[PDB]
C-alpha cells in the first residue's frame, strides 16, 4: 500500500494540476490511495492515522 | 462438565473445545485454559477498548 | 445612510488602510487560490499529523470565492 499512499500524494497535485471542475475530483479520487493502508495501518495496530500522513509526504 | 455442557455461544465453542484439546493432551491446565483466554479476554478487553489494536499486546 | 455612511466610512477606513501603507492588494480567488496553491502544495511539507491539518486548510483558502462564484452565478 505504498503505491497507494506513494501516489495518493502525486495525484493530488497532479489533480491540482488539471484545474477544471474535476481537478477537485482527481484530488478527492487521488485522496482515496491513502486510506487502504491506513485499515492497514490500523488492522496492524497501532496508528494509521500518523502512517499515511508522513508516508505520503 | 463442558462436554455435558452443550455450548450456545460461539465463544464458548472453542473454550470446551481448548480445555479439551489441553485436556487430550494432558488432564491438567484443562478447566482453567478456558478462563485464561477470558482473563486475557479481559485483560485486552479495554485495552481494545482503549487506544488498543491487540494486536500490539497480543504479539 | 445605512448604505452611505458605512460606505464612506469603510472607504474612510481602507483609505487610512492604504494613506498609510499603500498596499493594492487582489482577492476574488485569484489570492485565494494561489495563496492555497501555495499552501497546499507546500502543505505537504510538514511530515507531522497536521500535514492534513495544511492540507484542508488550503482550499479553505479559497472557499470565500466559491461562495461568490454561486452569488456571481458561475
Amino acid at each position: 500500500g505504498a503505491p497507494e499512499i506513494e501516489l495518493a500524494l502525486r495525484l493530488t497535485e497532479y489533480s491540482r494540476t488539471l484545474s477544471g471542475m474535476e481537478s477537485y475530483c482527481v484530488r478527492a479520487f487521488a485522496d482515496a490511495m491513502e486510506v487502504i493502508p491506513s485499515t492497514l495501518a490500523e488492522n496492524a495496530g497501532l496508528n494509521p492515522i500518523s502512517t499515511v500522513t508522513e508516508l505520503r509526504n | 462438565i463442558l462436554k455435558l455442557l452443550e455450548v450456545e455461544h460461539p465463544a464458548a465453542k472453542v473454550l470446551c473445545e481448548l480445555a479439551d484439546l489441553q485436556d487430550k493432551e494432558v488432564g491438567d491446565g484443562t478447566t482453567s485454559v478456558v478462563i485464561i483466554a477470558a482473563e486475557l479476554l479481559k485483560n485486552a478487553d479495554e485495552l481494545v477498548k482503549q487506544k488498543i489494536h491487540p494486536t500490539s499486546v497480543i504479539s | 445612510i445605512e448604505e452611505a455612511k458605512r460606505s464612506l466610512h469603510d472607504a474612510l477606513c481602507v483609505i487610512r488602510n492604504l494613506i498609510r501603507d499603500n498596499r493594492v492588494v487582489y482577492g476574488g480567488g485569484a489570492a485565494e487560490i494561489s495563496c492555497a496553491l501555495a499552501v497546499s502544495q507546500e502543505a505537504d511539507k510538514c511530515p507531522t499529523l497536521e500535514q492534513y491539518a495544511m492540507r484542508a486548510f488550503a482550499d479553505a483558502l479559497e472557499v470565500i470565492p466559491m461562495a461568490l462564484s454561486e452569488n456571481s452565478g458561475m
